[PDB]
């Protein structure tokens, strides 16, 4: 479990597809009823460690909410100021686990074989139904 | 009402009936009693249900567009989650329409006539009429709210209906909203759809937003979704293929990459990797992704996972230099995620452990996988923690067995009591994801049906070591439940297909208990030791096996360098380390290696059996390195120490056949075939086509003192008759040709056996040596005689019942309206090629000598008196002296006779005008159904005749008229085969020679991973034929040709679907006329213009979206389309066939599967050159790209194509010995056609050695894309388009 | 119970083909088999053990056949389930593979005893043989096993789930025959009903393929409760009256039908067939289903007060449709005096009837009588008889109106039925023979005589196999009147003409069915003469000796090798040259002294005289 800065712009967008600030000031005026799994879903496609639906909502209704409201810089205003940094600082820092990772005869006579001259298989075939014999 | 629900689910009429009171409440606020109003509208009595639906229905504006916005957004369905609640919004929405206005329909058309309308288009009786009007008083007086009323409620008892009636509806009065509504109901949808309340509804199959999502997408104005929300539906609701495809659509069309990485992680999720590989190629950044990918789409995991390696480095450079460019963030995300995959497939468990617990950024998922496959459970333990956290997903199925893994392999002690609970709970959870998968099994399945085998082993793991347990240890009933499961792991394997990742899990889980096994029996007389140590020897060298078998041989060494750390190992499996450990030598300075452990090991000690095999693969080793005299000792010493030993046998052929054939030393060809056959005579059926292959193909240096043959007629007793049925065309090739009289003695055995396999062969051939012989008894005749007069002494009444079949078949022959309909169409197509020909030329061109034969021989035919009187007068002369002037005759007379044979009966009983098939039963004969002996199937596995179905179908056959007759099979099932009757006797021998060739490669396609793993097959039909003339060919029904589906559509157009060629001729001739000669420029013209007027682009896609609607179906239509393509694509170009005409593609509608209608090879006339390098090496032309073009071309086909060009190319696989043969007797008969000797081996090996030329030349893989990616691009092309034959449709 | 063990299974199997409720002698069995199962395995199972070939055989032959669903269900079981343990069953296990795909699919209870089995012989067989017999089904079993986890009972997912664990990598292996798939083949749009709305009064048009089709299978289905039963008959009534165009009454219709000449013109010669139907489409194939939906919903009690009124004022609707639109006073081009059967006359995509054709109904009115459930043939008798009684008011005569076009279809489609595979639905048609023969002209049945003879004769030969419900014995007693209603002696003219003329084709088939291998069909053969030689005064012989020129290549067997046949065919020849010499004026005087004769008495005197197995036991037999 360790925090990042887009996943928060992420979880904002996430929610701009469906309800408002207060998430259901009034649920909007219809029922729509926010999806905490959609919003776990789409996040996850700018992550490597899954962020369960449960816990997504937490974060957005802990440290965003408070944090949108700000009356720190903005969650948007971060994730520009930012230059996504962090992000390439991340997997810069995972190339480099992965790269350090990358870093690290005489048988024959006893069983009646002249070995030493080849039999044709004429023979050898010949040899074989003798046996049948 | 929340208690008494689900208490009492049989009472609930006197509270639900009550709340319909407190309607009157509601507006004299108890808002909380909506969870039981819907509940009331759903019910199960219909008389509540109405009761309820009309407060329901009253509080709302009875106006389309508000009920729409009503059940969007104003309406909550999560109350109802369990129900279908689409079946309410049909019922809401057709209680707004006209109860009153009297029934009706549209579809004039469909209407049945009123008595009077014969008016129109120009006592007993009183009473009736006065009688009736009465009647048809009452049904003036139905008005068409009786239909929706009893509608409606037909909606609620089936689901089915409700499904269908919504899509049908939705975008019907979707029409009907004006602009603006659509507008606002279009930004009001989007939210809706990814709204919580349906969250409830993911498990219940047909889900409601599963429905309500298809029937938008059929809207005619678009309706913009989020690809993110697109991909979130599709994987939860089912709804996987529909979201993939309406994502590609826009994709195809249309910030903006968004589409891209949402379709990108469906293809990763529906696992369909090459699908998925070809995006990324597309879409790639890096060269070095592509590359990567390309490595990594087909194995060779070794350099994938490198060039992954160098990507990252290259990538940190940038870093360090330039910014983030957040696009391309999942670029990177995808090299980490492949990176491990590969490190997975190369058995690097120990890395990826240690990585994914790295000091930060962990990674519990990663840890959990690959911690346990290592004795590392403390890292299990404390990953399997804080993963249960947040296990997020259908891993539930996956953690949940995780836990009895620990539970068994406890870091210090198990308890395996619950663990019954834990994979009962596994299992039911593993098939809950099931239910959320596509209707047709395909590729995202695998990972349950491969899950499935490993979560029961946990299940009886857990019997294991209960058993070892010392409550219960040593007992012979656990002693013998030890044994027994262990046996039965021994025999329950995965495919070959299964990535190696997944073959560790099944070994390496095994593995622990193997390991658990000797401990108890380390406490004795306690040979159990014995028993585990072999398991974990044998477990670890077959798992070994495969990973030489997937051709990652560097890891197969590995895993066979594990077994040396064993203390002890049965001797039997260290022979099996030895002879895997010098087998992976050999796929591979290797030799001195090869040649090191072979002579190191077996200093003193093995059996006789077991030296053999040994001494075998010194043989095959060294013919490989330049010492080979060495290597026939070897052989000789191998095979006569065992002298049972097929191995031995065979490969000692092989080299002596090597050896033979330069030199063309006699006495060494005898050596050959005596090995060959030798060989085939212990090893029974399949595994023996590969040598016997070469016995017929070295049989053609015999010289005139047939001294082969006669080494042949001496060794080829105990082979038996069942591995000669792959070889009974061949045969007779040899049978009829020179020397027969020696083989005469062997087919004569194979029908002795078979007499249904060889008659229907050997009746063919008599019947064509006489007619051939009467054009102007011969001994080849005279031998195919003799075996039907003793076959006929044997089997007498099988043969009688044959003979009576095939002469009941000549009723099935066309009329002559048909017949004559035939010859013209044959003469139109043959006008067209030569017509090509003389293009350049003067477009008026004349008639050739050939052409006139066959209008002259059509008006022998022809000369009804109505058509004849016409006929003769129109072809007054037979071609006066236009060749294009003629072919408008032709067309003409193909409309006149094609109307002409419509009115034709399409029926025809058997017990008319042919008694005996209809007579014809079980009891009168054992006959197997036509074509089974095709293929020696070693199995049973044969269906006799038990009833000639006694309808027959007159069908068309791209150019002719074919009857189809049902066979009923003793098994029941009905098998249509179609009966083909034709001339030209040699063209249809030809014909079904190529389809013995696709049918001998079809087992080569199987042994393989990367074609397996695709499933690759050529779908030969079996065609059969008896006749000079006529054959049985399987024709499946629904399957129609691809030219009948450019006519279908052509049909529905305003246009024939010959004007293509017309006017790419007529505007040629117009270039052509002022005297400027055909450019390339002006053949890109007419293809283009052709293209964009009267054959769109899209002709193919609109035909498959009409017939597929369903998205599921579309789909796997396409992808099976795809992948049939590739291999017809790849066999049309490496075998050097016949051109790909659109009528020689049969489509396959009810499967997909993709058959070529009778390919042949394209062998020069002149000489046996094997000219196959038309402009386009195979068929890949606009419609039939524009179904796949952004992906489906690039990663499928390309994929697929490479797939079985790498698996013909293995030398395992003797396809030159196939292919020698096969053609060996295609060249004959193109030199009896044209006009002996060693001159016929120039002519296969040259025409061999070119085959091989173009299957290594696209087979062989650079450090990176390919050969095959430049062909298909080119096939595509439009400059090798234009170029190519206008009757050939390239614009189709 | 060891004792006559044998004839209890043997008999019961042979019996159960004839006798018209065969579900007692196969309950029998499953009776049978559950008692001695786990009860008694001392004796019986080795007393069992020489029947399983001929059992398995006998049992696997009936599952792969069609019967009633009830009956296929019980025959699947008893192919399962049988008294001998895993060893012994080996050699007959490919029989019992196929009722092991079908248990899979089925009722729940067969399900579970489909995976009860396929458990239990995946453990005991190990994988490589089992796999091996499971090749020629693992086409349809795997999709089974793959589908019976989507089932809804836990129970029968995780049994499916697990044997598809133990079946290691099997279970996913690559199948030769790919899953089939659901495509339209017709691009045009189906039946549809106008609905329109107060928005802007536009109006849409809602497809009623799915309703009409889905309101039938409520009728089909014998547990829907009645409220729905109603909703799916008011369905398929409103969607009828909506097809069905009303734009005629009283005055204008009265004065069509009043009309002279089509009451006393010669009605045209047209012959109707489905051989030229080119396809049911949509609407048709739906117009078809929703007529056998509003025939259905009139046999139903509780539905019968408001359907049968209905639906016998509709059929006499289409006749007068059909007659109006095939008849003197209009008539259709595609009904003219000259014309043949083309496809005009049936509705079609591309030259249809501009219209659908009136003769939806007789295929209605047939596939009722095909109908499993053969209560349906009462009412479909009703629709013949209708229809029949329409045309005779109409065209104003019996005779008459039995030469119109349309009997021409109902007599073709009708004994079409005969030629189903099913045995309800050829019994269908053995039913439709026996009601227009007992109900039609005499005249008219010597016109279509020699069809109904062919058909019912079909109808003997095809059952050979498990018979029917009591088909063959009564195609029997039908064929028997058939030839008594015909042949028996009148006074025209035109009568006895149509008498000679069809009294001489009939004994033509009738002489060249004497020596057919059937023994069913040739016995009635044999048979069928005798009750003609009593209705007519002319001797057997008299009544064959026109026809001589048939069987005269096979009395004297034209020394056709008397090993080419099979043994089958060899009782007919030897049964027929019986019956044909034993007649007292002794057709085809056996001579010794001709060639061919001497060669025949031969070869049945050797066959006699065989006494070793050797010499009697020859290939063929």
């Amino acid at each position: 479990p360790e925090w990042l800065i887009s996943e928060d712009w992420a979880l904002l967008q996430a929610v701009k597809q469906l309800l408002e600030l207060p998430l259901n000031l009034t649920i909007v005026s219809p029922a729509h009823t926010p999806n905490w799994d959609l919003v776990s879903d789409v996040v996850n496609s700018c992550s490597r460690i899954y962020r369960s639906s449960k816990q997504c909502r937490n974060r957005y209704e802990n440290v965003i909410i408070p944090r949108e409201e700000g009356k720190p810089l903005r969650t948007s205003q971060i994730y520009a100021q930012d230059e996504n940094a962090t992000h390439t600082q991340l997997y810069t820092s995972h190339f480099d686990l992965m790269k350090m990772t990358a870093g690290k005869a005489s048988v024959l006579a006893e069983s009646g074989i002249n070995y030493d001259k080849p039999l044709p298989p004429i023979q050898v075939a010949s040899l074989r139904a003798e046996r049948i014999a | 009402m929340t208690y008494i629900e689900k208490r009492f689910p049989e009472d609930l009429e006197l509270n639900a009936q009550f709340l319909d009171l407190v309607n009157y409440v509601y507006r004299d606020l108890t808002a909380k009693l909506e969870p039981a109003f819907l509940s009331g509208l759903r019910c199960a009595q219909p008389l509540i249900r109405a009761k309820f639906f009309e407060v329901f229905d009253n509080s709302m504006k009875r106006r389309v567009y508000e009920r729409l916005l009503y059940v969007t957004c104003s309406q909550n369905w999560e109350a109802m989650g369990n129900h279908f609640w689409i079946k309410q919004c049909i019922e809401l929405l057709l209680a707004v329409c006209e109860k009153s206005t009297p029934i009706g329909t549209s579809c004039q058309g469909a209407m049945l006539p009123s008595i009077t309308n014969v008016i129109n288009l120009a006592n007993q009786l009183h009473m009736l009429t006065n009688r009736h009007d009465k009647f048809l008083d009452t049904l003036r007086e139905v008005k068409t709210g009786a239909l929706l009323s009893a509608f409606v409620q037909l909606c609620h008892i089936s689901t089915t209906l409700a499904e269908k009636t919504w899509v049908q509806l939705f975008p019907r009065l979707w029409k009907i909203l004006s602009d603006r509504q659509q507008h606002a109901l279009a930004g009001e949808i989007s939210p809706f759809l990814c709204s919580g309340s349906h969250q409830v509804q993911r498990d219940c199959q047909p889900s409601a937003l599963n429905c309500f999502v298809e029937a938008m997408s059929q809207c005619v104005p678009p309706i913009p979704i989020r690809p993110c929300v697109l991909k979130y539906l599709g994987k939860t609701h089912n709804l996987w293929f529909r979201s993939t495809l309406m994502l590609e659509h826009q994709a195809f069309e249309k910030p903006q990459q968004e589409i891209l990485d949402s379709l990108a992680e469906l293809y990763s999720l529906l696992q369909e990797e090459d699908m998925w590989a070809g995006l990324w190629q597309k879409r790639c950044k890096y060269s070095e992704t592509a590359t990567a990918i390309a490595y990594e789409q087909h194995g060779f995991f070794e350099q994938a996972q490198e060039s992954y390696e160098k990507a990252m480095d290259k990538a940190k450079k940038e870093h360090e230099r330039s910014n983030a460019s957040p696009a391309i963030f999942p670029e990177y995300q995808l090299w980490e995620d492949h990176w491990i995959r590969c490190s997975k497939e190369l058995n690097q468990w120990e890395a990826l452990t240690e990585y994914g617990q790295s000091k930060g950024h962990i990674n519990p998922y990663l840890v959990l996988e690959c911690a346990w496959r290592v004795s590392n459970w403390t890292a299990m333990k404390e990953a399997l923690v804080q993963v249960e956290v947040s296990c997020p997903k259908e891993m539930a199925w996956k953690v949940n067995m995780y836990r009895g893994y620990l539970a068994i392999c406890h870091p210090e002690e198990q308890q395996l009591s619950f663990i019954e609970r834990l994979v009962e709970m596994a299992s039911s959870l593993a098939i809950r994801e099931w239910r959320r998968l596509p209707h047709v099994v395909s590729h995202v399945h695998t990972p349950l049906l491969q899950a499935a085998q490993q979560i029961i082993e946990l299940q009886e793991a857990a019997q294991i070591n209960a058993g070892l347990q010392p409550t219960n240890l040593g007992r012979n009933n656990s002693l013998h439940d030890m044994k027994t499961v262990v046996k039965t792991w021994r025999n329950r394997l995965p495919i070959v297909s299964d990535d190696l990742s997944h073959w560790s899990s099944i070994f390496m889980w095994r593995q622990h208990h193997y390991q658990g096994k000797p401990t108890w029996s380390g406490m004795p007389s306690s040979n159990n030791a014995m028993l585990g140590v072999h398991a974990s020897a044998s477990a670890i060298i077959q798992y070994g096996k495969i990973a030489r078998k997937q051709g990652l041989v560097n890891v197969a060494l590995d895993i066979l360098s594990r077994i040396h750390t064993i203390p002890t190992v049965p001797i039997v499996d260290c022979f099996q380390k030895i002879r895997q450990q010098v087998k992976c030598y050999l796929q591979l300075n290797e030799c001195m290696q090869g040649l090191e452990v072979i002579e190191s090991t077996n200093l003193k000690y093995f059996t006789k059996e077991m030296t053999a095999e040994f001494y075998a693969l010194k043989g095959m080793f060294l013919a490989q390195i330049n010492k080979s005299e060495e290597a026939n000792k070897a052989f000789s010493a191998a095979v006569q120490m065992h002298d049972v030993l097929v191995k031995a046998w065979a490969m000692w052929g092989d080299y002596l056949e090597n050896i033979f054939v330069k030199e063309r030393q006699l006495h060494l060809g005898v050596s050959a075939i005596t090995c060959y056959l030798h060989a085939c005579r212990h090893q029974n059926e399949s595994k023996s086509r590969k040598y016997l292959a070469k016995v017929l193909w070295l049989l053609s240096f015999d010289d005139d003192k047939n001294t082969l043959a006669d080494a042949v007629d001496k060794y080829c007793i105990g082979v038996p008759p069942i591995q000669w049925l792959a070889w009974i065309p061949q045969l007779l090739t040899c049978l009829v040709g020179s020397e027969g009289k020696l083989l005469l003695n062997l087919i004569s055995q194979v029908g002795r056996v078979y007499p249904q396999a060889v008659y229907f062969p050997i009746r063919t051939l008599y019947l064509t040596l006489k007619i051939e012989q009467r054009e102007r008894a011969t001994a080849p005749m005279w031998r195919c005689s003799r075996i039907m007069h003793m076959q006929r002494e044997l089997h007498p009444t099988l043969l009688s019942s044959l003979e009576g079949i095939v002469d009941q078949m000549v009723w099935f022959r066309e009329n002559w309206h048909e017949e004559v309909l035939r010859q013209l169409q044959q003469g139109l197509a043959k006008c067209y090629s030569v017509a090509f020909e003389k293009s350049g030329a003067v477009s008026d061109a004349k008639i050739t000598p050939h052409t006139l034969n066959f209008v002259k021989k059509l008006v022998s035919t022809f000369g009804k008196l109505k058509g004849q009187f016409t006929t003769d007068f129109d072809f007054s002369v037979p071609g006066s002296m236009k060749l294009h002037n003629l072919i408008s005759k032709l067309k003409k007379w193909i409309k006149i006779l094609e109307a002409k044979t419509k009115q034709l009966p399409k029926f025809f009983l058997i017990e008319e005008k042919c008694r005996f098939l209809s007579n014809f039963s079980a009891q009168t004969a054992e006959v197997e159904i036509p074509g089974e002996f095709l293929m020696p199937k070693p199995t049973h596995y044969y269906i006799k005749i038990a009833r000639f179905m006694p309808r027959v179908e007159i069908v068309q056959k791209h150019n002719t008229a074919a009857r189809r007759l049902y066979i009923r099979g003793h098994n029941g099932k009905i098998y249509p085969y179609l009966v083909m009757n034709d001339a030209c006797l040699t063209e249809s021998r030809r014909e079904e020679r190529v389809l013995q060739l696709l049918r001998l490669l079809n087992p080569c396609l199987e042994k393989r991973k990367e074609t397996t793993k695709r499933h690759l097959f050529f779908t030969v039909p079996r065609v059969v034929a008896v006749s000079p003339q006529m054959r049985l060919v399987e024709d499946n029904p629904s399957s129609l040709s691809l030219v009948e589906i450019y006519k279908q559509r052509c049909a529905k157009k305003g246009i024939e679907h010959d004007n293509p060629i017309s006017r790419y001729y007529d505007r040629l001739a117009t270039v052509q006329a002022r005297g400027t000669q055909a450019s390339h420029q002006v053949l890109r013209d007419i293809l283009k213009e052709v293209q964009s007027n009267m054959v769109p682009r899209s002709m193919l896609k609109e035909w498959a979206l009409h017939t597929f609607p369903n998205a599921t179906d579309y789909w796997t239509f396409r992808k099976m389309f795809t992948i049939q393509l590739a291999l017809i694509g790849f066999a049309e170009f490496v075998l050097h066939l016949n051109r790909l005409n659109p009528e020689m593609l049969q489509i396959a509608q009810d499967t997909g599967k993709l058959n070529v209608a009778y390919f042949r090879f394209d062998i020069n006339d002149a000489t046996g050159d094997l000219d196959a390098n038309r402009p386009v090496p195979f068929r890949l032309t606009p419609n039939i790209s524009e179904f796949l073009t952004t992906i489906g071309v690039s990663g499928p086909l390309t994929a697929s194509m490479i797939a079985v060009a790498r698996c013909f190319a293995q030398p395992n696989f003797k396809v030159d010995g196939i292919l020698k043969t096969v053609l060996r007797d295609e060249i004959i008969a193109w030199h009896k056609k044209t006009q002996d000797s060693q001159q016929l081996v120039s002519l296969v090996q040259k025409a061999v050695t070119a085959i091989m030329t173009r299957l290594h030349n696209l087979a062989q893989f650079e450090g990176g894309e390919s050969k095959v990616n430049t062909l298909v691009a080119a096939a595509n092309s439009l400059d090798n388009l234009c170029r190519m034959d206008p009757a050939w449709h390239p614009w189709l | 119970l060891k004792p006559h063990l044998h004839k209890i299974v043997n008999s019961s199997m042979e019996l159960a083909q004839t006798a018209k409720e065969p579900y007692n002698y196969f309950l029998l069995l499953r009776a049978l088999f559950r008692s001695i199962g786990g009860g008694s395995h001392d004796l019986l199972y080795q007393e069992f053990l020489p029947l399983l070939p001929n059992l398995l055989q006998g049992l696997n032959m009936l599952q792969s056949g069609l019967h009633k669903q009830h009956m296929k269900d019980l025959f699947v079981e008893l192919c399962l389930t049988v008294p001998v343990r895993l060893s012994s069953l080996l050699p007959y296990l490919p029989m019992l593979m196929d009722p092991l795909v079908s248990a899979l699919n089925g009722s729940q209870t067969l399900v579970s005893q489909g995976l009860r089995t396929l458990e239990l012989c995946v453990d005991n067989l190990q994988p490589d043989f089992l796999y091996d017999h499971i090749q020629p089904v693992r086409a349809e079993l795997m999709q089974a096993l793959w589908r019976t986890l989507r089932n809804p009972a836990d129970s029968i997912s995780h049994v499916a789930y697990r044997v598809l664990g133990k079946f290691g990598g099997s279970n996913r292996k690559m199948l030769k025959e790919s899953q089939k798939l659901h495509y339209v083949v017709t691009e045009v749009q189906g039946p549809s009903i106008t609905v329109e709305f107060s928005d802007c009064k536009a109006s849409l048009q809602l497809p009623m393929e799915k309703a009409i089709e889905t309101a039938l299978d409520c009728l089909k289905s014998a547990n829907t409760e009645p409220y729905y039963r109603r909703q799916a008959w008011e369905v398929i009534k409103c969607f009828l009256v909506a097809m069905m165009s009303l734009e005629d009454n009283k005055h204008a219709l009265y004065q069509l039908l009043a009309h002279p000449n089509f009451t006393e013109k010669t009605i045209p010669n047209v012959i109707i067939s489905h051989r030229y139907k080119a396809q049911d489409t949509p609407a048709r194939k739906t117009f078809e289903q929703a007529l056998t939906g509003a025939f259905m919903s009139a046999v139903i009690k509780d539905l019968r007060p408001s359907a049968l009124p209905f639906v016998a004022s509709l059929i006499r609707h289409y006749t007068m449709v059909a007659v109006a639109q095939q008849c003197g006073p209009f008539l259709l081009p595609c009904y003219q005096v000259g014309s043949q059967p083309s496809t005009a006359m049936f509705h079609s995509e591309e030259n249809g009837s501009k219209g659908m054709d009136p003769l939806v109904l007789i295929d209605a009115i047939a596939i009722c009588m095909a109908y499993e459930e053969k209560e349906l043939c009462k009412i479909g008798e009703v629709a013949l008889a209708v229809i029949f009684d329409v045309a005779s008011i109409i065209l104003g005569s019996k005779e008459r109106a039995c030469q119109l076009p349309l009997f021409s279809y109902i007599v073709e489609r009708l004994c079409a039925c005969c030629y189903e595979q099913a045995w309800y639905a050829k019994l269908g048609g053995v039913v439709s023979i026996k009601f227009l023969m007992e109900r039609l002209p005499l005249t008219w049945v010597l016109q279509n005589q020699q069809t109904f003879l062919k058909a019912l004769l079909f109808v003997m030969m095809d059952l050979t196999g498990e018979v029917s419900n009591g088909a063959v014995a009564m195609a029997k007693t039908t064929l028997e009147q058939l030839l008594m209603r015909c042949a028996t002696p009148l006074r025209a003219e035109e009568i006895v003409a149509a008498q000679e003329k069809s009294f001489h084709h009939v004994t033509h088939d009738l002489v060249r069915e004497v020596t057919s291998p059937n023994s069913t069909v040739r016995k009635q053969a044999m048979h069928s003469l005798q009750v003609l030689a009593q209705v007519t005064g002319k001797s057997v012989t008299v009544i064959m000796e026109p026809h001589k020129e048939v069987l005269q290549d096979m009395v004297p067997p034209k020394k056709h090798l008397l090993r080419h046949q099979p043994a089958n065919a060899q009782i007919g020849l030897m049964e027929g040259n019986t019956f044909c010499t034993t007649l007292q004026p002794r057709l085809f005087t056996m001579d010794l002294n001709v060639v061919e004769h001497k060669v025949f008495y031969t070869e049945l005197l050797n066959l006699c005289e065989a006494e070793d197995s050797a010499l009697t036991k020859l290939p063929c037999y």
